[PDB]
RNA sequence: AGGACCGAACCGACUAAUGUCGAAAAAUUAGCGGAUGACUUGUGGCUGGGGGUGAAAGGCCAAUCAAACCGGGAGAUAGCU
RNA sequence: ACACAGGUGGUCAGGUAGAGAAUACCAAGGCGCUUGAGAGAACUCGGGUGAAGGAACUAGGCAAAAUGGUGCCGUAACUUC
RNA sequence: AAUUCCUUGUCGGGUAAGUUCCGACCUGCACGAAUGGCGUAAUGAUGGCCAGGCUGUCUCCACCCGAGACUCAGUGAAAU
RNA sequence: CGAUGUCGGCUCAUCACAUCCUGGGGCUGAAGUAGGUCCCAAGGGUAUGGCUGUUCGCCAUUUAAAGUGGUACGCGAGCUGGGUUUAGAACGUCGUGAGACAGUUCGGUCCCUAUCUGCCGUGGGCGCUGGAGAACUGAGGGGGGCUGCUCCUAGUACGAGAGGACCGGAGUGGACGCAUCACUGGUGUUCGGGUUGUCAUGCCAAUGGCACUGCCCGGUAGCUAAAUGCGGAAGAGAUAAGUGCUGAAAGCAUCUAAGCACGAAACUUGCCCCGAGAUGAGUUCUCCCUGACUCCUUGAGAGUCCUGAAGGAACGUUGAAGACGACGACGUUGAUAGGCCGGGUGUGUAAGCGCAGCGAUGCGUUGAGCUAACCGGUACUAAUGAACCGUGAGGCUUAACCU
């Protein structure tokens, strides 16, 4: 459950080490994203080598949430920390080669099998 | 009631092995790759047990790679393919919420073997 | 807060009509003594239908 | 037409594929009809229906003779159901569960739970104002209620506190799942008004 | 709203409301008859009933639990030696309710409660 | 050693809520400042109204203060209501 | 002005834990506060808990939440040392 | 600038975005040297701004525990 | 002027149309896409943040859109008090000075238990013409009306190319509403456990008290949202703007003067709720009362012995109903509540004793004990025989009329 002043781990190797959300995009008055959802983001921490510097504004979707993602089989998976991939604003698709951590299947959405290619897990 | 009562009765598979919350247990999955459809393992320590019946469920606990994961299963869906107990665990509470906040050695528990 | 200007008897009056109590009307009788009391109640004397409660 | 029947809590199904579709389930008994209302008499088409069973005693003579019209026993409450034209029965006939095997939506009309006296904030979805900064006992308030010397008046149909739930309400259109022939059930999928034990009207779907 | 709950509040809070049952239900037992408010009789009901099933199987888990609860030797020992096998035919049921009027200084709704037996 | 430090008694009165025909004509509840000194307090004195006193706000001088209170001039005066 | 949750100087200072006249529970000794009985709506007051986010609130982090003890290790710019 | 009117001056820092803040520029409407000028450590229930931590402050309210409110018996006001 | 509380914000709104989006159209310097303006259209919708007291404004990022206004520049007996207008103090300036300045700067009590109108709920009375219990009908009133993007049509029409549709259809979102608690969770001072201090039950052990539930860890039912279902519709009637057909007046022409069609989220229905106090008080169905007498100003008069029905109320046990009334279930020809029994659940291996240990403790009996509102049973306790109100065949005038 991702909001405007949520702060993300990035899961990507972009250079981003935190973010924070921005805005949630897809609507009006939208109060959370999560699960895999586009939303905007600034970069509150990054590293020194990385491909993207501090305080720049990009897009991003989130892999994972603390509140977790729900199944059609009434089960639930959830994790221990908000977590997010960053894109490229008007081209989207991923900036990092690769991804850390697990990623969850709703996020097939073709447009993201980028995404779940370079993932480990799930 | 005995008229729902009658009903959850008939959908239990009636063959689900027994285990106690502080078990490492390896559930099998069935997941659908479109057209496929296949048995995803997910090894972990069982944290919770919520016992309803029908609408039981647990939650399993894996520190995979990166962070830790949380998967709360209903037991009686058949999604859950099977659940195999790999190690017994000597804890003595229901629930094992304090294990969210420990990680690595910490985290680690005893066994039952009794 | 605060009436602009008072009201009459008339008005006071109406307001009071659902004020009056009613009565019980519905007096029992104990089998073995004869006792008025309340239904559901014991007697003054100690009786509750027709056996002997409380000395 | 339609059928009454109890409501008896709620379970979910498990689809093979994988879906735990949460139904409701309610039992239907044997709706079998006390009088069948018509253009000559009445100046319209209809059936009245009883269902479940009254105690010999609780049901009065005015009710109880009511029934030996027709010839039924003495079923516990009464309702009506309209005609579609086409469709016509007799009294004293047994309607059952059957009915809704061919349909595949449904809308469940029953008395909503009841919340009693609540408040703005519950019953109209009402914004608290600020739980503190300087805040002096408003917090759950509705706040302003009116203009000024215009209107000099509340308007009509103004969201205040009172009443919330007791009342007829209708979710419509909730997909069909299974429909027990032998134990008198119709399992729906969702949730329907009013708690286990209250009556539910159910019928098939107006909005097709 | 309360909906399909259970206890009277009885305008006290917790700790006091268990503590004038404790001492309540010490006091039927005592004197095998109480006068008390109707909902008090009511409720009273729902503490010492139990204390009469657990007094049945005399043991020593069963004093020690009695004991936890009343918090009095000399009721524990009138519970298990009297009225445990005094009420081991009757199946439930071992207090009975009489109205009884008003209370006079606040009208309050007066009820003797007592054990069924008085003999 | 200290107009030193933390912190009860004691002295204060920064914030908030409650109270606002109050429990109270200035308080309560939770935090708050000083707390061996320019400290605080008991008992008795002294200073009197254009006067006192004032680490100075026109503050305080018996719930009254840019001139107290009580009696008198006195039924002041009022082109005002 | 009241049988008014205010104000009022000195003296006596038990146990356990504690640095302590703090605080907790007790002793001696004293009291349960002169309307009660029900019910368990909105709403107000005083509190408790809270999924995910974490100042996005607001004039202002107001208010809450949080930190907190003892011993040891360690502790920067600046400095009237 | 507790002083700046034109004014949210212009540039820079911080922020995704800063009429506030911090640093600088002088075009000082109308600073300025004991009605003191400029500095400066320490101190402050002082004014302004930022950060971490923490939170029902809020997104967005939810339930629970008491005291009233509500009903019954007794006593019984007030402004107008 | 013997007081009509002045900016801004919050909460709550409501109307206007001079429409910001969505809907329907004309022209276009309209190829398409996208516009430009104009016409009809007020059904519904219409940001979150940074700065500042701000309204406004600029800026960042969204959105289909981020409409202009009225409503005491809506709304302080609803909240706030940042601003502006008390007393303190300071800066600049003006004044010899007291002081002064929409110049600035720091600090600075926001009272009221609601009589009436109004509004949201909820009852008692009487009425509706014998009484009673049910089930409807519908006059009338209210609710609801938001919309993205993805794909399909189709890379089709259109276009040198790049680009790229209308018209239909499907799917999945956001926002908003209704319901519910099956799931995921929250809560859960009435369930279980750990454990700090101290006091108690003689003491050990084991309990309990108090410490904010002492502090915590879990958690049943219930209530609940962030959780899971459903909803806005197609359909029709009459139209607005507009497009037409035939066709004069006016040999023609021209959408109209006769006649005949289309035409939008507007309007009337359709969908949901309330609803015969709809005094114009409707209908259907069933039920119950079929006894005497005197009395006078012989009247729908007033009486008297008897009878008391259907039914209701009262009382009791009560409820997933509820402030109180009310509403629903049950009252022994009985599962209404409590208990009791058996589960389920929850906590997590009670107590005693046994053993290993120097001791703490560890096992063993033992997934034990204890288990609130849950479920299924069970008359063990309490719901009493009765009383009580409610009556005795129901006006007049006609008309259709059966013997
Ligand atoms: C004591 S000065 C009061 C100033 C005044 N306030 C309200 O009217 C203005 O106008
Ligand atoms: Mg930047
Ligand atoms: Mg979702
Ligand atoms: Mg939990
Ligand atoms: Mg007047
Ligand atoms: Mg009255
Ligand atoms: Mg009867
Ligand atoms: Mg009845
Ligand atoms: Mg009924
Ligand atoms: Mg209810
Ligand atoms: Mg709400
Ligand atoms: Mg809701
Ligand atoms: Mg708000
Ligand atoms: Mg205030
Ligand atoms: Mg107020
Ligand atoms: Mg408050
Ligand atoms: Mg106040
Ligand atoms: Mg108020
Ligand atoms: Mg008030
Ligand atoms: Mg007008
Ligand atoms: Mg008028
Ligand atoms: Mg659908
Ligand atoms: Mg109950
Ligand atoms: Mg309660
Ligand atoms: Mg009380
Ligand atoms: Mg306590
Ligand atoms: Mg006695
Ligand atoms: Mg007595
Ligand atoms: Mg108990
Ligand atoms: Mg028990
Ligand atoms: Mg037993
Ligand atoms: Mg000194
Ligand atoms: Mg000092
Ligand atoms: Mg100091
Ligand atoms: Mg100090
Ligand atoms: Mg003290
Ligand atoms: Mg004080
Ligand atoms: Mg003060
Ligand atoms: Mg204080
Ligand atoms: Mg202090
Ligand atoms: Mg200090
Ligand atoms: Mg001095
Ligand atoms: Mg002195
Ligand atoms: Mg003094
Ligand atoms: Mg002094
Ligand atoms: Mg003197
Ligand atoms: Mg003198
Ligand atoms: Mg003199
Ligand atoms: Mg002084
Ligand atoms: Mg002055
Ligand atoms: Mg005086
Ligand atoms: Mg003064
Ligand atoms: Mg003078
Ligand atoms: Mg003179
Ligand atoms: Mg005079
Ligand atoms: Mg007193
Ligand atoms: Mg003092
Ligand atoms: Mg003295
Ligand atoms: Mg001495
Ligand atoms: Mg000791
Ligand atoms: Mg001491
Ligand atoms: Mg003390
Ligand atoms: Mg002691
Ligand atoms: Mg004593
Ligand atoms: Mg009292
Ligand atoms: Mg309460
Ligand atoms: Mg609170
Ligand atoms: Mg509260
Ligand atoms: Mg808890
Ligand atoms: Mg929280
Ligand atoms: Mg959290
Ligand atoms: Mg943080
Ligand atoms: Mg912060
Ligand atoms: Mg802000
Ligand atoms: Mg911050
Ligand atoms: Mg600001
Ligand atoms: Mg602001
Ligand atoms: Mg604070
Ligand atoms: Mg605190
Ligand atoms: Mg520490
Ligand atoms: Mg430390
Ligand atoms: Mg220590
Ligand atoms: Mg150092
Ligand atoms: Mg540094
Ligand atoms: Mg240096
Ligand atoms: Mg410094
Ligand atoms: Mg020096
Ligand atoms: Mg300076
Ligand atoms: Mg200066
Ligand atoms: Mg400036
Ligand atoms: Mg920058
Ligand atoms: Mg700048
Ligand atoms: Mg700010
Ligand atoms: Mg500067
Ligand atoms: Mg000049
Ligand atoms: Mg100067
Ligand atoms: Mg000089
Ligand atoms: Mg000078
Ligand atoms: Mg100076
Ligand atoms: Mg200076
Ligand atoms: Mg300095
Ligand atoms: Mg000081
Ligand atoms: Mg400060
Ligand atoms: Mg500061
Ligand atoms: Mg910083
Ligand atoms: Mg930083
Ligand atoms: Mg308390
Ligand atoms: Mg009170
Ligand atoms: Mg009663
Ligand atoms: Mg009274
Ligand atoms: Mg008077
Ligand atoms: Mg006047
Ligand atoms: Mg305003
Ligand atoms: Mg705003
Ligand atoms: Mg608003
Ligand atoms: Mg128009
Ligand atoms: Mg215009
Ligand atoms: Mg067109
Ligand atoms: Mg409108
Ligand atoms: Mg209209
Ligand atoms: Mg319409
Ligand atoms: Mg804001
Ligand atoms: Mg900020
Ligand atoms: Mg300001
Ligand atoms: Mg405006
Ligand atoms: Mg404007
Ligand atoms: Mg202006
Ligand atoms: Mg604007
Ligand atoms: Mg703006
Ligand atoms: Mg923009
Ligand atoms: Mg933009
Ligand atoms: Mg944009
Ligand atoms: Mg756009
Ligand atoms: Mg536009
Ligand atoms: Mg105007
Ligand atoms: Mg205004
Ligand atoms: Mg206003
Ligand atoms: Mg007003
Ligand atoms: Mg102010
Ligand atoms: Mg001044
Ligand atoms: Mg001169
Ligand atoms: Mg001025
Ligand atoms: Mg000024
Ligand atoms: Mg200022
Ligand atoms: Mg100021
Ligand atoms: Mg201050
Ligand atoms: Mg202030
Ligand atoms: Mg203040
Ligand atoms: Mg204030
Ligand atoms: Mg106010
Ligand atoms: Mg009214
Ligand atoms: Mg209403
Ligand atoms: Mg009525
Ligand atoms: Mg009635
Ligand atoms: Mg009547
Ligand atoms: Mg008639
Ligand atoms: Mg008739
Ligand atoms: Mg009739
Ligand atoms: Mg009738
Ligand atoms: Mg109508
Ligand atoms: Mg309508
Ligand atoms: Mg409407
Ligand atoms: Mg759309
Ligand atoms: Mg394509
Ligand atoms: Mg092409
Ligand atoms: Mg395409
Ligand atoms: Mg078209
Ligand atoms: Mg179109
Ligand atoms: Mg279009
Ligand atoms: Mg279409
Ligand atoms: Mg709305
Ligand atoms: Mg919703
Ligand atoms: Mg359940
Ligand atoms: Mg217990
Ligand atoms: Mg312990
Ligand atoms: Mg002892
Ligand atoms: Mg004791
Ligand atoms: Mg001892
Ligand atoms: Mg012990
Ligand atoms: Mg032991
Ligand atoms: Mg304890
Ligand atoms: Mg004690
Ligand atoms: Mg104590
Ligand atoms: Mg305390
Ligand atoms: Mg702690
Ligand atoms: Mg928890
Ligand atoms: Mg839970
Ligand atoms: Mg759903
Ligand atoms: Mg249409
Ligand atoms: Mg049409
Ligand atoms: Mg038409
Ligand atoms: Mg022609
Ligand atoms: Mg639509
Ligand atoms: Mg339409
Ligand atoms: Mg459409
Ligand atoms: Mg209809
Ligand atoms: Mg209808
Ligand atoms: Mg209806
Ligand atoms: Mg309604
Ligand atoms: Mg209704
Ligand atoms: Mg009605
Ligand atoms: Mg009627
Ligand atoms: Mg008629
Ligand atoms: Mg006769
Ligand atoms: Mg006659
Ligand atoms: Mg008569
Ligand atoms: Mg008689
Ligand atoms: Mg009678
Ligand atoms: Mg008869
Ligand atoms: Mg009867
Ligand atoms: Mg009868
Ligand atoms: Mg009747
Ligand atoms: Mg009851
Ligand atoms: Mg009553
Ligand atoms: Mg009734
Ligand atoms: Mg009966
Ligand atoms: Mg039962
Ligand atoms: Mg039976
Ligand atoms: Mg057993
Ligand atoms: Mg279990
Ligand atoms: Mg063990
Ligand atoms: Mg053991
Ligand atoms: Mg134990
Ligand atoms: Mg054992
Ligand atoms: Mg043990
Ligand atoms: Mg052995
Ligand atoms: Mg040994
Ligand atoms: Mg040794
Ligand atoms: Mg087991
Ligand atoms: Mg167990
Ligand atoms: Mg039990
Ligand atoms: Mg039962
Ligand atoms: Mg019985
Ligand atoms: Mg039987
Ligand atoms: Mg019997
Ligand atoms: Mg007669
Ligand atoms: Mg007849
Ligand atoms: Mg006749």
């Amino acid at each position: 459950m991702i909001q405007e002043q949520t702060m993300l781990n990035v899961a990507d190797n972009s250079g981003a080490r935190r973010v924070m959300c921005i805005k949630v995009l897809g609507g009006s008055h939208r109060r959370y994203a999560g699960v895999g959802d586009i939303i905007k983001i600034t970069i509150k921490e990054a590293i020194p080598r990385g491909k993207v510097k501090k305080g720049d504004v990009l897009k991003a979707v989130v892999v994972r949430t603390k509140k977790g993602v729900r199944r059609p089989d009434g089960s639930v998976i959830r994790f221990d920390g908000n977590a997010c991939v960053l894109l490229n604003n008007n081209s989207e698709q991923p900036i990092g080669t690769r991804i850390f951590g697990p990623v969850t299947r709703e996020l097939r959405s073709e447009k993201f099998m980028k995404i779940i290619s370079l993932a480990p897990e799930v | 009631s005995n008229i729902i009562k009658q009903l959850e009765q008939e959908q239990m598979k009636q063959d689900v092995p027994s285990f106690r919350p502080g078990d490492t247990v390896e559930v099998k999955v069935w997941v659908v790759e479109g057209s496929k459809k296949r048995l995803q393992a997910f090894e972990g320590v069982v944290i919770a047990i919520r016992n309803r019946g029908l609408h039981s469920a647990f939650t399993v606990r894996k520190i995979s790679n990166g962070e830790g994961v949380e998967r709360v299963f209903q037991t009686h869906s058949p999604v859950v393919d099977s659940i195999s107990v790999k190690r017994r665990g000597a804890v003595r509470k229901a629930k094992l919420y304090y294990l969210r906040e420990r990680t690595g050695k910490a985290a680690r528990i005893k066994e039952r073997l009794n | 807060a605060v009436q602009q200007n008072k009201p009459t008897r008339s008005k006071r009056g109406m307001r009071r009509s659902h004020d009056a109590l009613t009565a019980v009307t519905s007096l029992s009788v104990d089998k073995t003594s004869g006792e008025k009391h309340l239904r559901h109640h014991i007697t003054a004397d100690g009786y509750y239908r027709g056996r002997k409660v409380i000395a | 037409i339609g059928l009454v029947g109890k409501k008896v809590g709620m379970t979910r199904i498990f689809t093979e594929d994988g879906v735990s579709i949460p139904v409701t389930v309610i039992e239907v008994e044997a709706n079998r009809v006390t009088q069948v209302k018509d253009l000559a008499n009445d100046g319209y088409r209809a059936i009245q229906v009883t269902t479940g069973a009254k105690k010999a005693n609780r049901v009065t003579k005015p009710e109880a003779g009511h029934f030996a019209k027709a010839g039924v026993e003495a079923g516990r409450g009464l309702w009506e159901f309209r005609l579609a034209e086409g469709e016509e029965f007799t009294v004293g006939q047994s309607i059952s569960v059957e009915l809704f095997a061919d349909v595949k939506k449904v809308d469940v009309t029953g008395t909503s739970k009841g919340k009693g006296f609540a408040g703005t904030v519950k019953r109209w979805n009402f914004r608290t104002q600020d739980a503190t900064h300087g805040n002096s006992l408003s917090h759950r308030v509705p706040g302003s209620i009116g203009q000024n010397q215009t209107p000099g008046k509340v308007f009509k149909g103004k969201k205040m506190a009172g009443q919330m739930g007791n009342e007829r309400v209708t979710v419509q259109s909730l997909d069909v799942v299974r429909v027990d022939a032998e134990r008198n059930l119709l399992l729906v999928k969702g949730a329907v008004p009013g708690a286990t034990g209250s009556d539910l009207i159910v019928k098939p779907a107006v909005k097709a | 709203m309360r909906h399909r709950k259970s206890g009277r509040q009885l305008n006290r809070n917790s700790s006091h409301r268990q503590a004038m049952f404790r001492n309540m239900a010490g006091s039927l037992v005592r004197h095998e008859i109480i006068k008390t408010t109707l909902p008090k009789a009511k409720e009273l009901r729902r503490v010492v009933e139990p204390l009469i099933t657990l007094a049945k199987t005399d043991s020593v888990a069963n004093r020690r639990l009695a004991f936890a609860r009343t918090r009095d030797n000399e009721i524990v020992a009138k519970l298990f030696n009297e009225l445990g096998p005094r009420f081991a035919s009757r199946a439930g049921g071992y207090t009975r309710i009489l109205k009884c009027g008003f209370r006079a200084g606040d009208n309050a709704p007066m009820a003797y409660i007592e054990l069924v037996d008085r003999s």
